[PDB]
């Protein structure tokens, strides 16, 4: 148990991309009870974005404290056609010290802009 | 996705479903303990906690079934 | 348009970008 | 590397070395069983097998120490 | 030149390329 | 135990990039006794390439049956200055159905060529 908490979080993430939204959500709520907020937030956002509920996923962007979640908000802005907001977010991520964030930003700008 | 969006899915794409069967058993075992404790009664705080835990476990079993179904 | 694709949020996003996204997802899960 | 070339290293970069301590104990436990079985005698085939296993475990403990040293 | 860098084989290789390499390494380890 | 076999393989790989060569090698030999050949081969190659023993790492390229190991041989050819061999290997990997292999090849060609 911690090994199982991690596996349930992984099942929820995998499931959030394969239409298992109710299941993913139950797991995210439980992860929050356990204090695994960043992982719960990732699952919630992935599940909402993968259902096309972009505006609700974007409610979490306000004051977002976890930079690794920023790409999801750029993707939401992209599907909502919010071009200028997308461009500002990508420009911000461009200077990230996390290479994955910086590469995600440069790559999406390149594919999208 | 076409090729595994997550590490768990790669683990599960292995020939002998050894990992999937093992994970399913662990989830079922945890869900049965959870239901047994709920049946004994639990205070209200523990009850809401256990119910959320049971639903998380049932959700995990449901996702696992979908990830491994032929 | 009623049949939703798996991982629809990155449908059409290229592998380089999705790989960076996967790297970030795994970094969050590995910290549990 | 600057930022973790492997999943295990990310797991180990966590504040409370809960994972590292746990992994170290499992490796030490397996190495002690291995040494106990070697001490009882083992046939020659099993002996070469056990020695390789003990060295793999000692190597794992040595890498873990280097990955987690402050 | 006697002090060898950690991960010297990819020293100077960019993050996009090393990320693809890490993806392949993890795919091998996850199949165990 | 299988969980521990995987963890030892991960320790060996992490260690192969941090000067723990003798340790990584002992683990690779044991993985081969257990039938985990592809993982053992990965560790052996990473350990040799990270020591600068490029020619010995390249002895495994001959008939290599695991495409995921091909990037390591391209890297070895690169450090040995074998430009034309490198270019042929990258051109071959370019058409791989594994996106990670194809992206590794396109990316290294772009950074190197
Ligand atoms: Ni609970
Ligand atoms: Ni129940
Ligand atoms: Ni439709
Ligand atoms: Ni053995
Ligand atoms: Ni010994
Ligand atoms: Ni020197």
């Amino acid at each position: 148990d911690t090994s199982l908490i991690r596996e349930l979080a992984e099942l929820a993430l995998a499931g959030s991309g394969q239409h298992c939204h109710e299941e993913a959500l139950c797991i995210a709520e439980w992860l929050e009870r356990l204090g695994q907020d960043e992982a719960a937030r990732l699952i919630r956002i992935s599940s909402l974005a993968n259902q096309g509920r972009y505006q609700e996923a974007l409610a979490f962007a306000h004051g977002n404290p976890w930079p690794a979640l920023e790409p999801w908000f750029a993707l939401c802005e992209w599907h909502l056609g919010l071009g200028a907001a997308l461009d500002r977010r990508l420009a911000g991520l461009g200077g990230s010290s996390d290479p994955a964030l910086a590469d995600f930003a440069a790559g999406m700008r390149a594919q999208v802009r | 996705g076409s090729h595994m969006m997550t590490a768990l899915e790669t683990r599960l794409s292995v020939a002998d479903g050894t990992h999937a069967a093992a994970l399913r058993q662990r989830l079922q075992a945890a869900l049965a303990e959870c239901r047994r404790e709920l049946a004994r009664g639990a205070c209200p705080e523990r009850f809401q906690f256990l119910q959320q835990q049971a639903r998380a476990l049932e959700g995990g079993l449901g996702i696992l079934s979908q990830l491994t179904e032929d | 348009m009623h049949k939703i694709n798996k991982w629809s949020v990155i449908y059409n996003i290229n592998s380089t970008v999705t790989r960076a996204l996967r790297d970030l997802m795994q970094g969050i899960l590995q910290k549990i």
